[PDB]
């Protein structure tokens, strides 16, 4: 049990769904959320905010210290008859976030919401810092929903990105813990019931005499009945994506996050303009590059350095460099090459 | 490394050994000393290990299927293990840690149909470990068998498999849809409102924390009081708006085509009546606002068609043909020098909804406010008769009109006729002689019988 | 040992046990979902949108009209009726035709085209000849009449499917009676004196307008379409009638509103200085501003307080017209008495 | 030489208990109407055809009848002046 449950249980904090109601209650609480979302986004307007919070249709749940303090909490407008909700604003004051309330208010929202419900998808805008959390609460950058059900219903915002989770019905997230690990025990429980590694066997037959020589597996008996095979051996030391996956992710996050690589996030839109596809034939962007990726079409270091030039080049070609795109451009190159030289081994992949 | 699990290395060959079966030495002199089954086999040792005395342990891969014939142990340990660190959920993650190409959709189901949705319990599986009759239905060889074929299999596949298509610009939901700058129709929202400027003086309130109620009085302190009294100004500007819009959206005043056609096709004294009579929209449905309007349309339209007919009557038009007639010809002069509502009630056939009272006797308007065939007579040739051809033809009966026709007589000859007859009929008590009847016509033999019959028929003569 | 589900909500169930499965120890008390205009339609809003929308100046400056205050102005469209003795006159049939006043221009009377069988104007209601001179070739010559009068006494009898059986005209006593012989000029004005004595016609005066072509068929068309114009004048002056009876209190509730904004603004204002200087004391003024608007809306307030004031029926309740029966009958009958009324006075 | 008149009394109280002094005053208004000559064809049936309707028709009959006793007393003696008593 994090802090976060012992402070509720001990009664240290309090959750509360509140609407603009008119009460007094209400409004103190809504003017609080207000404040703390106006503090984490400062980017967009502070009307916008203090009409969004504010509204009759939306709900809030909130933290609430013992002494009235608000310390995070969530705001979101469920459409009841196209069974999915749309979370409009989340934060967590700073100098408590130490603390871990993200995970807890997070079930509690979701398991009102099931409670109170029939509502089963969740649409959202995550931040571009957000998208850790998100993940790690269940939520997916790739979205199931038809088109017509969530288009002309959720507002746009740009410097966002889309995500959906789809809750798991009759389960109560709150007890989450207990419950997964006494599915876990008696998994484990089942396993070693017929695991037989508790067996000391005596050294081989062969090595009995004092000599050492190669031994066929297969040869001995709980080997042989524990199933080994010289094929899954060598399998199973092979990992699913690339062996460098781990280090390319790290740079794909680094790179996403970065303030610098914001153009590139998206592709261009033929509509919008028509000799972007006419002027580049190998118009690239960070979502093409990821899934071929994923793809495994990229065999070598060379094709992702590559792609990244080609995408600098393709901004510079369609974009004039007096214009800010080429030179966020350039800009974002000696980034990837700070990041680069960063790692010893794609240092010396520099041309002179 | 984000991933929060152990990476277990061999002491000799330094070779990951997590995910294989590896063997271990069960002597104290050793301490966590694993070796690889390639290293218990080659028998190469290290630092304190005897491989000639010293008993060993087998580490089994636990490969068998449990749950799901298809799902091993370790994949279901992988499986909550992701769920534990990757969360319950996030499906894309654990389903790459599990491994064997399961796609996200695989292991959703396998999860939800396991351990969700299934005929149990958050006690897994049927009974008890008792159970083993699934371990032993299939034997390990052919399990491992089947699982290679499908890696290898998957593998080949991707490797063949098309490149995926790049992503394409997100579906933005752009709510502006509707045929109007700044207008959402799934949201019911305007993005300009009424007061938009409502929130310009409570966009910077902030509360102090823990107060509300005043440790000494009871009552809201001052300030607490002024704060609250600056938000109900607010909420009652929501309400104005909400009123606001929903008188917006009855009348259908969101269809700007098609009521600037409708405006267009009238003419311009009743345009001036419409926009005069506009405002009064607020206070009433749609149905009564049609009616409203259409009743003073409908007393205009009459108006104009009675002063039109009363100009016609004075210049000794005697039909409305020659009416319309005169109205071409006058429209040709005054240049020599569809049609409206007041050209279709002087039309010669009057509309339907023109002939019966629109408030009945007893002062409630009504709720929808706004025969003897006389045969041809041979070698008689029946002659049309024309209001410019017969002086008195508007008095003769439905039934005479048909007889004059089909006997080629004009009405006033008719009308003398029948006086004669009636005459000569009376004088005598009314009964008379068919030769009677025949020398009275004064003409053929069979225009007289014919009309005779007919008088007869009618009843006001009797044969004798 | 713990329940691992979520348990249903049940209808009127206590607020612990609620607070139970909702385990968020709270929860809103009025859903506050009945000021939602409506639900969205539930539609598919994914086909392509227009690309070509209207400026929304345009559409403000459309929909303006529909929301202005009302006015003195506009009370006085409503309150008229408009004319009512003109329409409801009946002129006789003109004596030149409209071909010779329009040739009264030039010299174009040179060509005379009177009917010949229409001498003097009047073709009808002029009696000629008797039933010596019918003959075949005549009976298709309107050459022969009987007068006017008789004609439209004969055509008064309707045919049916004997009617001539007079009381004492069976004896033989009658049967040798004789006759004398009248001419139409006579006959007419023999069954004038008739239907004088029975009392069809008016008594003459103490001591016949058949040139006027009163029944012609134009004459038909302006006596329906007068009748229908009555029958609307009534309708539309009730309505109006009732217009007038909301528009007062609406009136009345723009008056006040209009003072309780300026309050509103004046109390908003006095405290944005609070957080413009960030001050201490809260202000005399700023005091005395908040008793002053509970004041005004507690007291005055309570005489608007009828719903109706601020609403616009929907068609969806129900039989929500304004407009009822029970009431525009009522209307009505005052709208003619005033209409009567004024007749008298004119 | 000129004959008597005919007794019209039981002609027309026959027509007025026929029919019915609730509709009569419309019956001899649109009658009076049409003689006066401020009508047509049309409308006077339009008018009195539903007045003079029945099943036993009695009322078409007694119409005719008081019509066909005005026409033929034109060749009678001329009835003593003014509205008669019997109305």
């Amino acid at each position: 049990e994090k802090p976060a449950v012992i402070e509720e249980r001990n009664g240290e904090i309090e959750f509360r769904v509140v609407n603009n109601d008119g009460e007094r209650e209400s409004l103190i609480i809504l003017t609080g959320l207000k404040c703390i979302f106006q503090k984490q986004l400062p980017k967009m307007p502070k009307d916008y905010i203090a009409r969004l919070v504010y509204d009759r249709t939306h709900l809030s749940i909130a933290i609430v210290k013992k002494p009235l303090e608000v310390v995070g909490g969530i705001t979101y407008r469920p459409f009841k008859n196209r069974k999915f909700a749309e979370i409009v604003f989340c934060a967590i004051s700073s100098d408590q976030q130490v603390k871990g309330y993200g995970a807890h208010l997070m079930s509690h929202l979701k398991d009102y919401v099931k409670a109170t419900t029939n509502i089963e998808h969740f649409l959202t805008y995550a931040d571009n810092y957000a998208i850790g959390y998100f993940k790690k609460q269940g939520f997916t950058k790739e979205i199931t929903l038809d088109k017509s059900v969530w288009m002309g219903y959720i507002k746009d915002y740009e410097g966002g990105t889309i995500m959906q989770c789809t809750m798991i019905p009759r389960i109560r997230y709150l007890e989450q813990g207990r419950m997964l690990l006494k599915q876990k025990e008696c998994v484990q429980a089942k396993i070693r019931a017929f695991s037989k590694s508790h067996i000391v066997h005596p050294p081989p037959k062969q090595w009995r005499n004092g000599n050492v020589t190669p031994i066929d597996p297969l040869s001995i008996d709980a080997i042989r009945e524990s199933g080994w095979s010289p094929d899954m051996d060598e399998l199973a030391r092979q990992p699913r994506h690339g062996p460098n996956y781990n280090q390319l992710l790290h740079l794909l996050n680094d790179m996403q996050n970065h303030a610098s690589s914001w153009p590139f996030l998206v592709p261009v839109n033929k509509d919008e303009v028509v000799d972007y596809y006419d002027i580049i034939k190998e118009p690239m962007d960070l979502s093409t590059m990821e899934s071929k990726l994923e793809a495994d079409q990229y065999q070598t270091p060379e094709d992702f350095i590559r792609d990244a030039k080609l995408i600098f080049d393709n901004c510079r070609k369609y974009n004039n460099e007096n214009t800010p795109y080429a030179k966020s451009a350039n800009k974002l190159e000696k980034f990837m090459w700070q990041q680069i030289r960063q790692i010893p081994e794609w240092s010396h992949l520099e041309p002179s | 490394s984000g991933e929060g699990g152990v990476k277990y290395i061999c002491d000799v060959c330094s070779v990951d050994i997590t995910s294989t079966v590896r063997i271990r030495c069960a002597d104290p002199a050793c301490h966590d000393y694993d070796l690889c089954v390639p290293c218990f086999a080659n028998g190469s040792s290290s630092n304190a290990h005897k491989p000639a005395t010293h008993s060993f342990r087998v580490i089994e891969q636990n490969s068998f299927p449990i749950f799901d014939p298809d799902w091993g142990a370790d994949e279901e340990l992988l499986l909550l293990e992701g769920a534990e660190i990757y969360g319950l959920g996030s499906w894309a993650d654990i389903a790459d840690h599990i491994g064997g190409y399961r796609t996200k959709d695989e292991v959703r189901d396998h999860y939800l149909k396991v351990y969700i949705e299934s005929p149990n319990f958050p006690l897994p599986e049927r009974c008890s470990p008792y159970d083993l009759e699934l371990p032993n239905s299939i034997s390990r060889e052919e399990f491992q068998a089947r699982k290679k074929r499908r890696i290898e299999e998957r593998r080949e596949a991707a490797k063949n498999a098309p490149p995926p298509q790049p992503k394409t610009k997100p579906t933005a939901s752009i709510p502006a849809c509707h045929e109007i700058q700044g207008y959402m129709p799934g949201r019911l929202e305007f993005e300009t409102e009424y007061c938009n400027e409502a929130e310009e003086a409570v966009q910077l309130m902030s509360f102090d924390p823990g107060d509300g109620i005043n440790p000494r009085t009871g009552e809201l302190e001052p300030e607490m009081e002024l704060k609250l009294t600056v938000m109900e100004i607010y909420n009652n500007r929501l309400t104005q708006r909400v009123e606001r819009k929903k008188v917006i959206f009855e009348h259908n005043l969101l269809e700007y085509r098609e009521n600037t056609k409708a405006e267009k096709k009238r003419s311009r004294e009743e345009r001036e009546l419409l926009n005069k009579a506009k405002p009064f929209a607020r206070m009433m449905n749609r149905h009564d606002f049609e009616q409203f309007c259409q009743g003073l349309i409908d007393e205009l339209n009459l108006r104009q068609a009675i002063a039109q007919l009363q100009e016609w009557r004075s210049m000794r038009i005697g039909d409305l043909k020659s009416g319309e007639k005169y109205e071409q010809e006058k429209a040709l002069r005054i240049q020599k020098s569809p049609p409206s509502g007041a050209a279709l009630l002087v039309a010669p056939e009057l509309p339907a909804r023109y002939k019966e009272p629109i408030i009945d006797a007893n002062g409630f308007p009504r709720p929808d406010a706004n025969k003897y065939v006389p045969p041809p007579v041979p070698g008689v040739q029946p002659m049309n008769l024309t209001q410019d051809n017969a002086p008195d033809l508007h008095l003769l009966t439905p039934e005479e009109i048909k007889l004059c026709e089909t006997l080629r007589i004009q009405p006033k000859p008719y009308i003398m006729i029948k006086e004669q007859i009636l005459k000569e009929a009376v004088k005598g008590n009314g009964s008379l002689k068919k030769k009677q009847a025949k020398e009275i016509c004064r003409l053929d033999s069979q225009k007289g019988g014919r009309i005779f019959d007919f008088m007869v028929n009618a009843g006001w003569v009797v044969k004798a | 040992p713990t329940v691992y589900e979520i348990r249903p909500v049940l209808p009127g169930m206590s607020e612990e046990e609620i607070k139970e499965i909702y385990s968020v120890a709270s929860y809103p008390k009025s859903d506050l979902a009945h000021l939602t205009c409506g639900e969205p339609p539930d539609r598919d809003f994914s086909n392509s949108k227009p690309t070509n929308q209207i400026n929304f100046s345009t559409f403000s400056s459309y929909i303006e009209p529909y929301f202005r205050p009302f006015t003195e102005e506009d009370l006085a469209f409503l309150r008229e009726r408009g004319d009512r003795v003109t329409p409801f006159i009946m002129p006789k049939r003109g004596k030149k035709h409209y071909t010779e006043i329009w040739a009264e221009e030039d010299g174009a009377m040179a060509i005379d085209s009177s009917p010949p069988g229409g001498r003097d104007r009047l073709p009808p209601n002029q009696a000629r000849g008797s039933i010596d001179n019918m003959d075949d070739e005549v009976a298709e010559t309107d050459k022969l009449s009987v007068g006017p009068l008789l004609t439209r006494l004969l055509q008064a009898m309707r045919p049916e499917n004997p009617a001539t059986f007079m009381p004492e005209s069976n004896t033989e006593a009658w049967k040798k009676a004789t006759h004398p012989k009248l001419d139409y000029n006579q006959v007419d004005e023999r069954i004038k004196q008739e239907l004088r004595h029975i009392g069809f016609l008016p008594l003459p005066p103490s001591s016949a307008e058949y040139d006027g072509h009163y029944d012609d068929e134009v004459a038909a068309r302006l006596r329906v379409l007068q009748a229908r114009l009555r029958e609307q004048i009534l309708l539309n002056g009730a309505r109006k009638a009732r217009l007038t009876e909301l528009v007062k209190e609406r009136m009345a509730y723009q008056e006040y509103q209009t003072i309780l904004e300026d309050l509103d603004a004046q109390v908003n204002a006095a405290y944005l200085k609070r957080t413009r200087t960030m001050g201490p004391g809260i202000g005399d003024l700023a005091r005395t501003l908040m008793d002053r608007r509970r004041r005004w809306i507690e007291q005055i307030g309570a005489v608007f307080d009828d719903e109706g004031i601020t609403k616009c029926p929907r068609v969806e309740d129900g039989d929500t017209s304004i407009f009822g029966r029970e009431i525009m009958a009522e209307l009505i009958k005052r709208e003619k008495e005033a209409w009567d009324e004024e007749v008298e006075e004119e | 030489l000129v004959p008597p008149r005919i007794d019209l009394e039981p002609i027309y109280t026959a027509l007025k208990a026929a029919i019915g002094a609730e509709q009569w005053p419309v019956y001899k208004e649109t009658l009076t109407n049409f003689l006066i000559g401020r009508l047509n064809q049309a409308e006077l049936s339009e008018r009195i055809d539903p007045i003079l309707a029945s099943q036993d028709g009695q009322k078409e009959h007694l119409h005719n009848q008081l019509i066909a006793a005005i026409y033929a007393n034109v060749t009678r003696e001329m009835p003593d002046p003014g509205l008669a008593p019997w109305v």
